[PDB]
């Protein structure tokens, strides 16, 4: 669970629910609304 | 906090860039007569230093 992912050279480890929907998803996960990160299920 | 480093009758001149996650900086140092607007002529600012960041900025402000 450890391994993770989501211009040149960045690098951003924002927290930031992906606002997936029309939704202003304010932080609540559910449809359309997920926190950014998935993981590797290595 | 990835990333860490250690190094009115006078005018200061700097330039600040970002690009491609690099951070660049120049400047140049004078003794000057009048104070209040910058001297009208020429000299040009040479580097300082270019840092490997690859932060995302849009704002800046001065320290007193
Ligand atoms: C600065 O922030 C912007 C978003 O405000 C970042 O934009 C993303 O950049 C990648 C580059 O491959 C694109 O694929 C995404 O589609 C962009 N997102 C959006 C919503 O447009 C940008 O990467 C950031 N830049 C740095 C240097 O960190």
């Amino acid at each position: 669970y450890n391994y993770r992912y989501r211009k040149p050279f960045e690098r951003d480890i924002s927290t930031e629910i992906y606002q997936a929907g029309s939704k202003p998803c304010n932080g609540v996960e559910g449809f359309n609304c997920y926190f950014p990160l998935q993981s590797y299920g290595f | 906090c990835t990333f860490e480093y250690v190094s009115f009758k006078n005018l200061r001149e700097f330039v600040f860039k970002n690009i491609d996650g690099y951070f660049k900086i120049y400047s140049k140092h004078t003794p000057i007569n009048l104070v209040r607007d910058l001297p009208q002529g020429f000299s040009a600012l040479e580097p300082l230093v270019d840092l490997p960041i690859g932060i995302n900025i849009t704002r800046f402000q001065t320290l007193l």
